[PDB]
RNA sequence: GCAGUCAAGCGUUCAUAGCGACAUUGCUUUUUGAUUCUUCGAUGUCGGCUCUUCCUAUCAUACCGAAGCAGAAUUCGGUAAGCGUUGGAUUGUUCACCCACUAAUAGGGAUACCCUACUGAUGAAUGUUACCGCAAUAGUAAUUGAACUUAGUACGAGAGGAACAGUUCAUUCGGAUAAUUGGUUUUUGCGGCUGUCUGAUCA
RNA sequence: GUGAUUUAUGGAUUAACGAGAUUCCCACUGUCCCUAUCUA
RNA sequence: GUGAACAGCCUCUAGUUGAUAGAAUAAUGUAGAUAAGGGAAGUCGGCAAAAUAGAUCCGUAACUUCGGGAUAAGGAUUGGC
RNA sequence: UUCAUCUAGACAGCCGGACGGUGGCCAUGGAAGUCGGAAUCCGCUAAGGAGUGUGUAACAACUCACCGGCCGAAUGAACUA
């Protein structure tokens, strides 16, 4: 048939090392909420 | 559609019917002429041989 | 094509775009038509939808009885004013463009006709063939 | 519309309805928006989406409401049928509620799209979109309850038999365990069950028949119990309203026999209870299952009941049964005539001789065609069929007629020369004309004219 | 909207030979005798035809209807040699040719390209190899009898037998649809330096395929090339280029006549009864006369006048009624196409005009 | 009396034609309507697949009787030849030259008398009486000028469109010399010549023709052996 | 949205220090379709075409499941993107919304000679020159409606009424062709015309 | 200041005229269906 | 000569025969033309192209500052001996 | 992991049993284990509910859930990751 698009696992940089850089900040938020 | 299975096999049974038989007799009909052309040219060659 | 039109239509030349005035060959006293529409249309970009002999339209009456004016009703073409080809070999044409009025089913609005109608529409529409005084 | 309601495909429940509409509006309209696109586009997106959802909702609801008959002032007959059967108040208040819900849909639509031109950001505008959609969802899950009732009535409304009260009809009524279903099935083209239990016919069953080149319909009753004389169940009220409204004749189907759920004395008093509903109906009673009883030996008190039935102006006893055809069609004929009772140029012949019609001997001599005979005329469509189909067969237009000789009937007309094709030439005495010119050339050849 | 073009014939370039080359044949049937699968001749002009119509069910059943045909010169066609072809895991492979001991000046003039300066030495060693015994020939022949699941024969035309003057013969190969490849090559060996009709391949009530090269028209741009409207880059954006002289293939072609040169009154239906060959007044338009066999087929073949075509016998067992209907002609127009022709014969011209100043 | 359907159309006398001594039929589609006619009549008389300039409409482009037959200018030598070969030579055949060709549209005729346009030419008006021996009259019906379309005739009876007033009915029954009825066919189809056809021993009508219509035509044309 | 109920579970252990899954109840502008002509600061520059390809979450065309489906057609859903999605009416403005056809008239995205890409065209070198052929690969196109029959069939009470097969036409697209018809003229081929020049005709 | 005429940021009106601005009717036609050809 | 003419067309007196040439007709351009049938549907937009245009006979409304509008409109006619 | 059953016979599978007042109460025109609301018990019992589904206009008939037989070893439920 017309077998559909395959989405990558390439480098494609946003996600990866910069977003859960912020999610390390989310672990900071976890510490901030654990006080309550 | 041209290439639907229903129209196709419905045409295949009919092709197995009258049409292929017409062609099978036509090919013998034309094989007669195709072979007697050799005879015509060969009797011309006999007119050369004499 | 629609209902009533017994038999199929064979391909003929196409003379009548939309906005094409024609005569009304009926016995109601209506005088002219102005085509707006065709039934049995082709689909293509930038085209003008064409009508021809045998075809069935929707259209107005621009001049006729006032009760019928400012109202839309169907019609059949009866004279083409453009050259066509009947397969029994000849080219031909009538002079003038004319179309008569009839219900959507195919039944003729008026009871009678003035002037010639083409063989094609005559063969096609039996109520034309019954109400028509002429053939070609 | 009158006499049929079929163009209402279904009504789904509220959850099916919202799922269908929301799936349609997720499918059709676009779904992909980033923040970095412009605010005109971001407002237009959610505005188009909510507008399309309202479009789908109202497009469903118009098919709902306009599909339904709006029973008020359609017919007293069918309106009373709906009254006994279909819970009038639930019907009207349910349709009014969903129409109100349509107005609510339009109101929330207009209010939100009045707002949304001031959409500023995603945490505001996406939530506005969800808010509008969930609000109309709140209306939908407010409107769950009547929809099952609406659906189940819609299932039954399409499968109703269709009877216009203004036409000639035949209101045949009989007791429980009377044989009226068997009688109707014999007289008419009708499928009605013949198991002798009381409530076998459950509604107004229709049966057609012909008489004097006229159509006639036979309306069967499910049986009646008027023991309070004011209130009867929804099965019994239907034939009651039929006998009330249908302006046609009524046929009483009497069974003076032991094969009933009740005695014979109940039959006459039931007749007396229903007496006021025979105003202009031209009643005709008939006794059935009569071969077993032969009521000529019937007792004096029951015969006195038979006479005590007969004070009303229109009434007529007959006797028939459900194994013979002649008496049943006789009573059918004269019942139709009772209903009828309730309901060109000259030549002058301008001439001395008569113009008699021409009918030759052979048309009378030939046999009328037999549909099935082992040997008969062949109806040449059927001759075509056994060699090729009816479209594919070429037929010789020759060899089907008379000529001087059938040998050269298949001969090819030349019909053509170098010029001046022959059918303008063709007649007899052409050889005589050829000689008439042969003599002429014999003159002019010798005179030196062709010098 | 649609796309203002097709995509199948997309590299719209000129072909490499005016001989449109057969690519397809119907496979085989090894129960019959051999039947030639193709033939070839030279297109000459068009005519108009009326025809009475045995089409059951159609609107025009049992009526006269005018339609339009073409005509092609179809002289007898002589065989000169054969080749074998064997299946591989690459495709097919030419493994031997064999020729037929005496070759015409025409084909010797084909293989050479500047004729008159040539010594015309084309096959002088091959005819010497055709020894007292033909030993090497039979060696390289029975090889093919063993191998070569499918086999073709070479042909050439007799183009001197046409009004056209090119002096050169158009070779081709032709596949067979018989069995018993030994019988095929034996048949062909008997047919060496022997020629073949076109009523010995084809007949009426037939469908054919017509493969040829079109008329050229030069480097016409978009507006007339693709019928496109008038006021990185993709290959389907309707850019200008060469039109015409492409190869094509036209199918489902209903023959009406299989003509004959020796048959006088080739224009004769049963109806006309006029002794006129189909060569109309004035000669053909840029072609001459038709004093040979011919074919009359409806529609319009790709080509121009005085162009070659190749014929194939419809490549499969057709299924439509139109592939099997029975043809009956009623009249051939035989008028000059060098003007609005009115008259079939110059005797008719004399008859309708009368005698004239130059007549006496 | 029989209802009969042409291919899906209820109007018969536009596609076919009847006389007492023969019958005509178009060739549109498949050979079922000819079998339909011969199922009733058989080989008592010739039934002929016929055309008019390749047209299907013989029922309104033709007029004749058991004594003779007429066809307009547009018809061809082939059809004329085939008509004589098919039909016996007892009945006449003749091709007419006129301005206008709608013969069956403008001739309602039976074997003794026929009606025609007012503006019809006197040459063919003489010729039709010459070939058929019938009395000719040039009239209208309720102002409706097409006579061969809105009337169907026989020697038993006849019929006219329903709008005719009774004075018109009687003064035309005088001219036509059979009992008349201002009647209908196929639920009020005004076009009765095509909606039905009739001769002295048969009538044919569309499937939509109802039982009252069947009864009145059956009575007025006196077709069974008990009428 | 807000506020409860129901409360799988969670909590140094936990109902009750407290959250919380899914449903439910609260009106949110009117219980008998009576309507209400509510467009209430649309503040941005695109808008409208020539015209190519791609995505599907399909509007018809395929094949299917279930639905009170007796049929016709419809209501949903599934695989489906192979092929198709119009002519007009109205504003600088996209905002707004009708008429009619058709099977439907789904939603979306993407100066210029210079080198590149695209459309097309030759070309020495393979010991030569020529003919015939193979076909790795690449592209790929056909579509839809209507109709005779089946058949007024079964089914339905009737109104109504398809179907499968056999058969013919037609639409939109593509590719050829010049028989014929119609259009085209520097054949300036044949006539004719106004003014003028070679005295006049002629030319 | 203002700009002919009737009756002074000037008020109601106005025949003729304007390379002044807008709507519509006739015929006209390749603007278009739908493009084709010829000439320097 | 023409004709209203000093418009345009042709010619005598007189003067140039200068404007880089040659061979070829593939598109598209630039200028110039013709096209059936319909007749502004197209388009923001009758943009441009095209229509009557010259001379005589009759005739030419409302409105007006009565002076005009007015070649109004609109119909017929136009050669040669 | 924790609950459970088990050669004093685990589960699968085959067969039978699966009773009364009872057709329990009004409801109804008809509603008897099931259109339906309230209730919902006791005798014998190995077990059998005022009775899960099949379905008659009603009844009727059939099955498991509840038990016993014939075969003999393990097996089921919930939860976790």
């Amino acid at each position: 048939m017309r077998v559909r698009k395959r989405q990558s696992r390439r480098t494609s940089t946003k996600l990866k090392e910069g977003i859960k850089k912020k999610a390390s900040a989310h672990r900071k938020k976890e510490k901030k909420m654990a006080k309550k | 559609s041209l290439r639907a299975s229903s129209h196709l096999n419905a045409k295949s049974v009919k092709r197995r019917g009258v049409f292929q038989k017409a062609v099978d007799a036509r090919e013998q009909r034309i094989s007669d002429k195709l072979k007697e052309d050799l005879l015509k040219q060969k009797l011309e060659d006999l007119k050369k041989k004499e | 094509s629609g209902n009533g039109a017994q038999g199929t239509k064979f391909r003929i030349s196409l003379g009548l775009p939309v906005g094409a005035i024609m005569n009304c060959a009926d016995n109601s006293g209506a005088r002219n038509l102005y085509i707006i529409a065709v039934k049995g249309s082709g689909s293509r970009l930038n085209r003008l939808p064409a009508a021809s002999l045998g075809d069935m339209v929707m259209a107005t009456v621009k001049k006729g009885k006032p009760e019928l004016r400012k109202k839309v009703m169907p019609a059949i073409v009866v004279r083409q004013a453009k050259s066509w080809r009947r397969r029994d070999g000849v080219f031909l044409y009538f002079e003038d463009n004319a179309g008569v009025i009839a219900n959507p089913k195919g039944e003729m609005k008026g009871s009678a006709i003035t002037g010639p109608v083409g063989k094609e529409c005559a063969d096609l529409w039996p109520r034309v063939a019954s109400n028509s005084g002429v053939v070609v | 519309m009158q006499l049929s309601w079929k163009d209402i495909p279904t009504v789904a429940p509220a959850n099916d309805l919202l799922d269908i509409v929301l799936n349609r509006t997720q499918r059709k309209t676009p779904t992909v928006i980033r923040p970095g696109f412009k605010i005109t586009r971001i407002r237009a997106f959610y505005m188009r989406k909510v507008k399309y959802t309202g479009e789908g909702f109202v497009e469903k609801f118009e098919d709902i409401l306009k599909g339904f008959p709006n029973i008020n002032d359609v017919h007293p007959f069918h309106r009373d049928l709906m009254d006994t059967l279909y819970e009038k108040n639930h019907y009207k208040i349910s349709l009014a509620a969903i129409s109100r819900a349509k107005s609510l849909v339009e109101q929330v639509a207009r209010d939100y799209v009045r707002l949304l031109k001031f959409g500023q950001s995603l945490f505001q505008c996406k939530q506005l979109k969800r808010a509008a959609l969930g609000r109309m969802a709140t209306i939908v899950k407010k409107l769950r309850d009547p929809l099952a009732y609406l659906e189940q009535v819609r299932q039954h409304i399409g499968r109703l038999p269709s009877i216009d009260p203004n036409t000639r009809t035949l209101l045949i009524c009989g007791y429980p365990n009377v044989g009226k279903s068997s009688f109707l099935r014999c007289i008419t083209k009708s499928d009605v069950d013949v198991q002798p239990y009381a409530f076998t016919t459950k509604s107004l069953y229709v049966g057609h028949f012909d008489y004097k080149y006229l159509r006639f319909q036979a309306i069967d009753t499910p049986g009646i119990l008027d023991r309070p004389t004011e209130e009867m169940n929804n099965i019994e009220m239907q034939s009651i309203y039929a006998i009330a409204h249908l302006r046609s004749c009524v046929l009483y189907f009497m069974d003076l026999s032991e094969q009933c759920g009740f005695t014979i004395e109940a039959q006459v008093k039931l007749f007396h209870s229903i007496k006021p509903l025979f105003a202009n109906k031209s009643v005709m009673v008939v006794i059935n299952k009569t071969d077993i009883i032969r009521p000529e030996d019937l007792d004096e008190e029951r015969a006195q009941l038979l006479e005590s039935v007969k004070e009303v102006p229109g009434v007529e006893i007959m006797t028939s049964s459900c194994q013979l055809e002649e008496n049943v069609m006789e009573v059918r004929n004269k019942a139709c005539e009772k209903l009828l009772a309730s309901r060109v140029a000259q030549p002058q012949a301008r001439d001395d001789v008569k113009r008699t019609p021409f009918i030759p001997e052979s048309v009378k001599n030939l046999k009328k065609y037999d549909p099935e005979d082992p040997n008969r005329r062949k109806l040449a469509r059927d001759i075509e069929a056994e060699n090729g189909g009816a479209g594919v067969f070429n037929v010789n237009l020759k060899d089907k007629y008379l000529l001087e000789d059938d040998e050269w009937k298949n001969d090819i007309m030349p019909e053509i020369l170098d010029g001046k094709n022959v059918y303008d030439f063709l007649d007899p005495e052409i050889a005589a004309k050829l000689q008439a010119l042969e003599e002429e050339e014999e003159k002019l050849e010798n005179e030196g004219f062709y010098n | 909207a649609p796309r203002h073009g097709h995509l199948g014939f997309l590299p719209r370039k000129r072909a490499a030979s005016i001989r449109a080359r057969v690519k397809a044949f119907p496979k085989d049937d090894r129960s019959k005798p051999v039947a030639l699968t193709s033939f070839l001749g030279y297109k000459a002009g068009m005519t108009t035809i009326v025809r009475d119509l045995d089409r059951p069910g159609s609107k025009f059943h049992k009526r006269e209807v005018v339609e339009a045909v073409t005509v092609v010169d179809t002289p007898p066609v002589v065989v000169v040699g054969v080749v074998g072809y064997v299946e591989t895991p690459r495709g097919l492979r030419s493994l031997t040719t064999v020729w037929a001991e005496h070759l015409s000046d025409e084909v010797k003039r084909r293989f050479y390209k500047n004729w008159y300066k040539s010594k015309k030495k084309a096959f002088t060693k091959y005819s010497a190899k055709y020894a007292q015994d033909g030993a090497g020939i039979e060696r390289e022949l029975a090889r093919i009898k063993k191998y070569a699941s499918v086999v073709r024969v070479l042909v050439h035309t007799q183009i001197r037998k046409t009004p056209l003057a090119q002096k050169k013969a158009h070779l081709a190969e032709i596949q067979l649809n018989g069995g018993s490849i030994s019988e095929k090559v034996d048949w062909a060996r008997e047919h060496f330096e022997k020629t073949v009709a076109v009523d010995s391949v084809f007949e009426q009530n037939e469908m054919i395929d017509a493969i040829a090269v079109t008329k050229g028209h030069g480097f016409e741009g978009v507006t007339h090339r693709w019928g496109t409207k008038k006021l990185h880059v993709m290959w389907s954006v309707a850019r200008a280029g060469q039109r015409g002289y492409h190869s094509r293939t036209s199918i489902n072609h209903k023959i009406y006549r299989v003509g004959k040169g020796d048959d006088e009154a080739n224009g004769a239906t049963s109806f006309d009864r006029t002794k006129k060959t189909i060569t109309p007044m004035g000669g053909f338009v840029h072609y001459g006369e038709i004093k040979n066999d011919f074919i009359m087929v409806k529609g319009c073949i790709p080509g121009n006048r005085k162009r070659i075509v190749t014929l194939r016998k419809s490549l499969y067992t057709n299924t439509s009624r139109k592939a099997l209907e029975e043809v009956s002609l009623k009249w051939i127009d035989t008028a000059s196409k060098f003007g609005k022709g009115r008259f079939q014969t110059p005797a008719e011209k004399h008859a309708f005009m009368g005698t004239l100043k130059k007549d006496l | 009396a029989t209802r009969t359907q042409f291919e899906n159309s209820n109007e018969i006398g536009v596609f076919s034609k009847l006389t007492n001594t023969y019958c005509l039929v178009a060739v549109g589609g498949s050979e079922n309507f000819y079998s339909a006619f011969e199922a009733e009549l058989g080989d008592a008389i010739p039934i002929v697949h016929t055309t008019i300039a390749g047209t299907r409409i013989i029922g309104r482009m033709t007029a004749g009787n058991r004594r003779g037959l007429l066809v307009p200018t547009q018809t061809t030598d082939q059809e004329l030849q085939h008509l004589r070969n098919s039909l016996p030579d007892s009945v006449k055949i003749q091709r007419v030259e006129e301005r206008l060709s709608a013969l069956g549209n403008v001739i309602c005729c039976n074997d003794y008398v026929a009606l025609v346009h007012p503006d019809i030419d006197r040459e063919t008006e003489e010729l039709i009486s010459d070939v058929l021996g019938v009395e000719v009259f040039r009239q209208t019906i309720s102002g409706n000028i097409l006579v061969g379309s809105y009337c169907s005739l026989s020697n038993q009876g006849g019929l006219v469109h329903p709008q005719t007033s009774v004075q018109d009915q009687e003064e035309l029954s005088s001219l036509l010399q059979v009992p008349l009825v201002a009647g209908t066919v196929n639920r009020g189809s005004s076009v009765v010549g095509a909606g039905m056809v009739v001769n002295d021993y048969l009538a044919v009508t569309g499937l939509d023709t109802t039982a009252p219509e069947l009864s009145v035509i059956e009575s007025i044309f006196r077709l069974q052996d008990a009428q």
